[PDB]
């Protein structure tokens, strides 16, 4: 589904 | 879309499940007393984990990032798995003898599931207790207290604590012959890619799951926050165990409140 770690907004 | 709070109903799903996926987050570590530096009350000095666990923070102030990880490494020395970790490990063992699979996909970097004896374990963001060399790429286990002499006594968490400002040459350095590179924690930082091999393993476990438990995660950090919703959207039962509701709660079949260390021993018996 992204492989980039992100603190969701 | 309000999930069910019926443990009796959940237990009927549990009794039939042959491929359980358990996704865990920072709340499970917090129940062992681990400071997570997330949420409304979680701050190291004046920062949260998502402010310091970034490539840009490490580029601009590697000493400060290392102080933060050093503090966390040292505190972990005094922390133990809780009843939630233990119930998860005991469940895996018991079901395995019945030919039923339990796998733990943890967002946590604390090695507490590992310390509790979980075998089928995916640590999707790395570990506090591993280093990676920024020059040669080698990954190594590292439990040394302190990780280097310059960090001894550093990393204090109180606001107003001054940066140690350790010269980069005195931060943890690679000991492989002829390298000498700066080490970093082998932790996936915000803005970095998770390991493709690990994501492929996650994908296989989710695709074959017949029950998913989402434990102690705020469901705000991606990609992990999409894992349980993806299963639920295909109709697979998901039970969220958390002290609070989250942005994902209403996608799931069950929501169980209270400490995971209180609810999981009952749910997984
Ligand atoms: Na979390
Ligand atoms: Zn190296």
């Amino acid at each position: 589904x992204s492989a980039i770690k992100s603190y969701g907004s | 879309a309000r999930p069910s709070s019926s443990m009796a109903d959940f237990r009927k799903f549990f009794a039939k499940a042959k491929h359980i996926v358990i996704i865990s987050g920072a709340g499970v570590s917090a129940e062992s007393g681990v400071p997570t530096f997330r949420g409304a009350g979680g701050y190291w000095r004046k920062w949260q984990a998502q402010d310091l666990a970034t490539p840009l923070a490490f580029a601009h102030n590697p000493s400060r990032v290392w102080e933060f990880y050093h503090y966390r490494r040292e505190v972990m020395g005094s922390k133990e798995p809780n009843a939630g970790h233990r119930a998860i490990a005991e469940c895996e063992t018991r079901l395995g003898k019945q030919g039923r699979r339990v796998v733990v996909i943890t967002q946590n970097i604390d090695e507490l599931h590992r310390k509790a004896g979980t075998k089928n374990l995916l640590e999707i963001h790395g570990s506090l207790f591993k280093t990676r060399c920024t020059s040669c790429g080698v990954v190594a286990e590292n439990y040394k207290s302190p990780i280097c002499p310059a960090l001894s006594g550093k990393g204090a968490p109180e606001p107003g604590t001054q940066d140690a400002s350790i010269p980069v040459e005195k931060l943890p350095r690679c000991e492989e012959a002829g390298c000498g590179g700066l080490l970093r924690p082998h932790v996936v930082w915000f803005g970095e890619n998770l390991d493709p091999a690990i994501l492929e393993e996650v994908d296989r476990e989710l695709a074959h799951c017949d029950l998913c438990l989402v434990v102690g995660t705020s469901s705000v950090v991606y990609p992990a926050a999409m894992f349980a919703p993806q299963v639920a959207a295909r109709g697979v039962p998901v039970a969220e165990f958390n002290t609070e509701t989250t942005p994902a709660t209403n996608r799931f079949r069950f929501h169980f409140q209270g400490p995971c260390g209180t609810t999981l021993p009952e749910a997984l018996a």
